[PDB]
């Protein structure tokens, strides 16, 4: 079902 | 489908544990019973798009990310869409994104993580 | 955007010419001036998704496909969308898909070719 | 412009 496709993105943070 | 991708808090630079969690993927649907998921990057390292490399924004250094071993075992099937392999999972379910393979020494940075999720019936 | 992907006729198994055309990609838009394009497969062989491998349906054998050298030189820019490299071209334009690299000996088969095209302003 | 994205596919045929 190609019309239910989506790209999802987040930033992952590694701290000192 | 409604999707969330939620970063894990408290992540520290340096030697991390093998399979250290870094994000949670939530997928919900009132209509569709399943979803396929692939990682999106310039360097996908396995044939199902479930392991890939991400580069840091400030340093440009790469880490290996992917679905956890345990998440992979919950897969319903692997489908072929236009020739491309898509592992499928039950909708209304969470998956773990981890640092793949053996312990990684991670440089302090922000690392973008991108996935394609698709509905399947 | 309106896209067509049109196969080249008369293709023969055996040794083909270097950069032998196999498909034409047509992209038109009344609103957007540019488009990015990436190949879609389980084996993308360069960092911009402009070279990749496709497997035959009946034999499972792989060929190398990608944008022609000449098509690549018409690119306006390379952009970064969520970390991923996308070469961009003028809309209202055609591009050639070819067998990449040195002469390939191609086994007789049907080979699916899949691309993502996106609009850019 | 992610809402103008599309996946497009065709079969290429090499004959004997």
């Amino acid at each position: 079902l190609p019309n239910s496709e989506q790209q999802k993105s987040v930033d992952i943070v590694f701290s000192s | 489908l409604t999707v969330s991708l939620i970063p894990v808090s408290g992540l520290k630079a340096g030697k991390n544990a093998p399979s250290a969690k870094i994000a949670k993927l939530v997928v919900n649907s009132t209509t569709l019973k399943e979803f396929g998921v692939r990682g999106i990057s310039n360097n996908v390292v396995d044939s199902t798009g479930t392991a890939w490399r991400v580069a840091g924004k400030n340093t440009g250094k790469e880490i290996g990310v992917g679905l956890s071993s345990d998440s992979l075992r919950r897969s319903d099937s692997t489908e072929k869409w236009n020739g491309v392999n898509w592992m499928t999972f039950n909708s209304n379910d969470t998956l773990d994104i981890v640092l793949t393979g053996p312990a990684q020494n991670v440089t302090a940075d922000t690392y973008p993580i991108t996935l394609d999720v698709v509905g399947y019936q």
